[PDB]
């Protein structure tokens, strides 16, 4: 769990945004602890207004591109996983389904050349998703299995580094911001992305006092 | 992070040794490295970097006193956890100290320093004193004052050759202790 | 000796000779060697306005520099050194010998001799 | 800044260090950057002249003695307000002196003395003389004066080998340090 | 939050005016401690009559021109973005919206070529501003939702740094003075403003004792 | 302001340094204005001529006792006010001492030497023994009786003499100082 | 709150008065603590007989003179500025006024040339100035709202330093004489001026004791 | 890094410009410390209102020819590449792509004369070069994409020496301005061009400071 | 920034003018310390009335003549370039718009024989200037835009070594003058011109003490 | 400040009097310390009748002539610059009126021949002048200005060296005459004044004791 204190802005105590070290995989926590800026200000403390955006400071695109498909419920699935590798150059395709990221509720037989079928497990209707690997190459395959009447919508193709939705939390009796931070399975060792945290206090009235900080996750690999 | 902190020039000009090959660069290294290991360990300011410690507590007293084995880092949640617990609670240390007022009890604080900078000029003049002794004063010959020698018939006069505290150093940097 | 005292900083040179086509010669100093060292006199000086000592004997040394002994220079017959000052003229020493402390291999003594001092000496190269 | 209240050719005329230049100019201001941090560590005075400070007072000594942190010029009322009062306060000060008499209860002063302020040349002595002893001190030389008579206990050469005591600064400081 | 204490006008204790750092988007508390002037003037303490005035002493020019709007109670209201950013070069333009400085009771969908659809709250009238970014320069864009009957006023165009209307307050009890100093999301590294404060002090007759300061807000990036 | 009641022409002539460079004009006024107030402090007497006081003053004992801060001077009426007098009341100070007898109550009276001929030899003397021990004794090494270089094998016995005041100095101004009782 | 303890004129304890800096806009409170010399000579203490005077060692006559009005109650008043900046060289007027030196009991609106409308707040009589600064150089502009019937006469257009009509006041139980000190917004950078203080005491049966000094007020800026 | 201190204008400390060695293909970062120059005037330091300009002082103007093409998303582009190479006299033409300098969002095809095709990276509208070396000379070719739709504008043929847009910093702190100068892989070694800076200062009111410097860069090959 | 110390008139310590290089274009300061002639006159220290005065002693009198222009607001103003070099010889003219010293508060599009549209920046209304380069000789146009209503007056067109009208200032309590030296872009590298400064201190009753001396500011290249 | 002390008349310790150099223009200060004369002599030290007296050694009579005027309170007054140079030889005029010794309360502009028009401050009554320079030589021009109802009388024309009528003092505490010496713009460099100090000290009963001494003012230029 990242633990940051903040500067209290009060005018004294490399490059700017400090730094957060993660993993292709791991989904950790992150505190941050409000106290040395919002203390002074004697109001109600924190409320849950708090806002993130993810921007890219070096992406290096993916190679493989990844795919979405459909099915009704209990219905055999199949499909190819062979065009969506656009190689440059020339090159054999090994295929693969790393057993860390298989399916959550189904089950895939990787086929001889990429192809493979998604047996939906029985009594089940939602989206699913596994991740492939083409010739060390990673991306995602998203399935939605609908309850038979009319079509499920399509899901977003999650992110590299993302925090989920609500997931967040306050405590204005210690002043400190919980939220989580989960990087997908396809980011690339050596990237860097810059998340910034725009939180407000409030005053014993209901007014508003803003704070914005900035944050550069590094995508490495070995933790 | 040392190579900042103190720069071989530095050393070379003020221990007057810088025409002389016997003193080289990796045991000066390793003199400025034994110097630094005991600025932050009788002073304890906490010069090693981060050093994450997982410790079962055993809680003393009945006024509930949580005693730590090193320091935690000011401002980041200590967290207990097990012992009967269900629920891990989250406590703030004190600035400076190592106490803390409340199948066995354990405890995952961290330690060290991050950042570069913030070191005082009085701990570097103890610590250039340092190794100004200890690069020409081996464990051979105990002295006596002012350099000298001695024939004491009864016996010697002893504690002469140890550094840190017959040149500088402790004295030094105990402006920076307290009760 | 106590570190402390090495209280001078000196240059020492080496002098390469070579004649002037116009038919006379000339000698350059060049600086090999800069560090601390502790001179002290064993003689007396005479000075002769525009500085240059008038030693008659010019064998006798007048002077000793005491510094890091270093084992793999030579400190030949035609080994000088420089000592400049703050707000003192700078002078020049002959070296005439060295002495290894004690065989210690600690500290050389050079046996040196003043040459001249005056505010108008040829610094090194 | 500093180099401002003490200029590097006063500190090399004082330490003799002239026409003889021991450890280079940059050593020599590195000493002074750590020997101002003894002094005026060890005084508890400050860097500002002829301040002006406002504090939160405390009345232990149940009688009502005030200690104050500073000393108040001779003459000039200092003010109390805040906490149980009706108005703001005059006491006018002992001279030379840092004790008075009868919702955080607060006071302001004018400290100092009234004209110029250097750093009270006299605490600046030591200074120089805590610089001296540092350049002809690196810490190979074994020098300890004795601070007890009867011994150490053990074959221990005494000990008092500190410096900036064994320099006399300790007691050219001292005459600007309150003894309570 | 800041604390200054100012000087007493004793004919006692690198610039002038004291400094204060901020960054775009902060929203910050200045705490002002007159003790030391007002303590000695033994009267009724200080008085709710602080008088405040920006100025710039180097202000750096806006680029993208803002622009103002009006709709409607519960209509969608449309506008565009690219006449507003007259560029001297010729250069591509990036319009974003960032959600950091989004809208507060609507939503905005940026078009692919500056173009927007702001798609007010129902049953919500009033005025919301959200804040474009076209390459790197940022302005404001204000929009004023009417409650279907007549037109709203025009709002202000908040200024680079400002001080809210009243947020101030004064504690006779301790001499200490409050306000709020609020800094846009538009105001450029590098300038620096100038604030002047004019508090005045009230004897026991009633009489007045006025007092002048002054503060360089140095607008800064990155805290 | 301590060019007339010191001439630098005096210390240079006292501690033989007036052929010395080493030693400039600024640093020989720093030396002697450090040892004006270094030993001035010590002694608590201002230099200046006859000068004005105005402080509060707090009675201690049953019968009465008014400890002042200046012994004030001979023969002129210190006088009280405030403090629940109706009139401002006279006292006649005793000379030397510094103690009287009978909505804070104050006191004000005049201390110094009457005559601008100021410090007497004794204070000058002090002075002039503690600036030659500063200009040609730097806090460096430790010292013994005579000036010599011991060893003791133990502790060296320079508790003082690195850069105290060992020289007749301090001594001779205490002549001038009062012990209590 | 400035602190001068006089001499006491024993025959006993760089230029002759005591020196007292001001910032234009000021008004600050001075104390003088006469019991050195008012003690001892017992008496009934001191009188309210105080004199004051001001007298300039330097000057720097004004650019910009200044002006009267008057006008009735409720009526608007307009007004000219240009008339009051005789210009030797050639150069634009940018005519200001500042919000810290506005009016009290109206409302004026700066034209873009030269021009102002004071409207007067609703039912009131009296008087109300303002200063404004014609390119650095500030003067004032007074007027006199009347109440219908006849005319008001014309107030005496403050000095640069004054000392309030009657804001002193002498405790005679402990020899303190207070007074008010005041510098209208227009006084220049670097002026001195000299004021002297008459101060009399009283003996038992009321002769008199006359006291005289003298302060060096120089008008400085930034404090 | 190159690192320079300015001159400080005190009238105290082999032709005029200090010297700056490049390398063509870099793409380097310049450090100039105005400390010795603006710490005196104590103010506000630096602004970034930084000027550059480039002129060449010696130029061996190039033989081969630039050009500049267009083609829609996602079609084929093709061209030749041998009326690029003007020849005076009589000799052959080895075409060659260098593997260091290739195209960024697509793949060229080097044909067998002077021939090549840019097949543009899927779903990609920009602008894209690449560098080719018809026999020892090097030219750059441009090629815009556009987004189906309309066309897009033509981009200005990057100059063997420039001064990036916007990568200029200063750091008013400490009184150090950050810029970056990147070289052209077409440079020829051995040129020489000069840069001239001209910052302006800034005192504590706000008026300006300027100061003017210049450098030569010139062109070296292997470092 | 130039520090000078006066000689202080006692009768005690190759022209009697001291020296102070400059380049064209800087903006410099100068500061003089009369503390050697003030400090025994013990007073009141300086007072702001210095007075400046500019003197050619080799001028080499300039090649390309100036010129005026007028326009009103926003709308677009041209000219040409060619009758402000009266040319003796026959010679090529090489019209330039260096980009250092380009206009502040418009754009200026140099055509291909000495003519040029200066396009004023939308909304604004004063006086803007730029300076051209006729075949090395240096001069400067001028151009007035009017507030649509009447006229705008006319510049004194900028010399080439002046003072600033209103920078200087004076701190009495160390006896410095602190004032600006800005060069036109168009002074000639070898021209040499005279400043006489008097400055007058005061006593302290307020009288007067004159002191004059001169500074020969000599125009170099390159620092 | 000069400073000279006298001596002592003991019998004990090239020219008779000792030197005081001058610059035209300056008004300098002069410290004489009779402590040496006055001192044994044990009385009541020196009083304040001193009587000075100015005769020249070398006088070099002036090439242009002085003149005068008179005009009455706002009304302008002309004049004429060419009757005020009788030249033997034929040469031109380049009349010119420095702007170091400008008037003081009003403006002139010098005409293309030996013209001018002073137009007098409005609101002002009294006596000022202005110097001019007909061809290297100065003169003075006086003009009074009369409050519009009889007429001004005629001041005496001001002579090269001078001692002001009223800013001799002298301290009988520490035996120390100052006094002013204040030198015309018209003084021509070369010349040599005299003079003679006589100054009557005072023993203990009222009797008088009186002192002579010399001074030699050298007027030099350049310092």
């Amino acid at each position: 769990m990242y633990f940051f204190s903040v500067d209290p802005r009060n005018g004294a105590s490399s490059c700017c945004c400090e730094s957060i070290s993660a993993r292709p995989g791991e989904v950790n926590g992150v505190m941050v602890s409000y106290a040395a800026w919002s203390a002074p200000l004697r109001g109600h403390g924190l409320t849950n207004k708090t806002t993130f955006e993810i921007d890219g400071v070096s992406v290096t695109p993916p190679k493989v591109s990844n795919a979405f498909g459909r099915t009704k419920v209990g219905v055999v699935f199949e499909g190819t996983l062979s065009d969506l590798f656009p190689n440059p150059e020339g090159e054999q395709v090994e295929y693969e389904i790393s057993e860390l990221n298989g399916p959550s509720n189904g089950v895939v037989e990787l086929g001889a050349n990429g192809a493979f079928t998604y047996t939906p497990g029985a009594l089940f209707t939602g989206v699913d998703r596994f991740w492939f690997s083409i010739n060390g190459n990673i991306g995602e395959y998203v399935i939605s299995v609908d309850p038979t009447t009319s079509e499920l919508p399509q899901p977003p193709f999650t992110t590299p580094v993302y925090v989920p939705a609500a997931r967040r939390s306050v405590d204005p009796r210690t002043h400190v911001l919980k939220f989580v931070l989960g990087v997908s399975p396809a980011a690339i060792p050596g990237d860097v992305y810059r998340l910034t945290v725009r939180q407000v206090a409030i005053d014993c009235d209901g007014n508003e006092f803003v704070h914005i900080s900035c944050y550069d996750i590094s995508i490495g690999s070995c933790g | 992070n040392l190579d900042t902190l103190l720069p071989l020039q530095t050393i070379r000009e003020h221990a007057k040794c810088d025409d002389n090959p016997r003193v080289t660069d990796d045991l000066l290294k390793l003199y400025r490295e034994a110097a630094f290991e005991a600025a932050e360990l009788y002073t304890g300011l906490s010069f090693t970097p981060e050093k994450t410690i997982v410790e079962p507590i055993r809680l003393k007293g009945r006024r509930g006193k949580i005693i730590l084995s090193a320091t935690p880092i000011a401002g980041r949640p200590v967290v207990f956890y097990g012992g009967g617990l269900g629920s891990p609670l989250e406590l703030i240390p004190r600035p400076g100290s190592n106490v803390l007022f409340f199948s066995q009890l354990m405890a995952t604080y961290v330690t060290g320093r991050r950042c570069e900078n913030s070191v005082p000029a009085g701990i570097i003049i103890g610590i250039l004193k340092l190794i100004a002794w200890n690069i020409n004063n081996p464990g051979d010959e105990v002295m006596s004052v002012r350099n000298t020698l001695n024939a004491n018939a009864q016996g010697l006069i002893g504690g002469t050759n140890n550094g840190a505290v017959i040149s500088g150093a402790q004295d030094e940097w105990f402006r920076y202790r307290r009760v | 000796m106590r570190t402390a005292d090495r209280k001078h900083r000196v240059i020492v040179c080496s002098q390469q000779s070579d004649v002037d086509d116009e038919g006379r010669l000339l000698i350059t100093r060049a600086g090999v060697i800069q560090g601390w060292a502790a001179i002290a006199p064993v003689k007396a000086i005479r000075f002769s306005q525009d500085g240059v000592s008038m030693q008659k004997d010019t064998m006798q040394p007048t002077h000793d520099i005491t510094m890091n002994y270093n084992p793999d220079v030579n400190v030949s017959v035609s080994a000088w050194v420089y000592e400049h000052r703050l707000k003192s003229p700078p002078r020049w020493f002959k070296v005439l010998s060295v002495v290894n402390v004690d065989e210690c291999s600690r500290y050389m003594k050079i046996r040196c001799r003043l040459v001249e001092t005056s505010d108008d000496v040829t610094p090194p190269v």
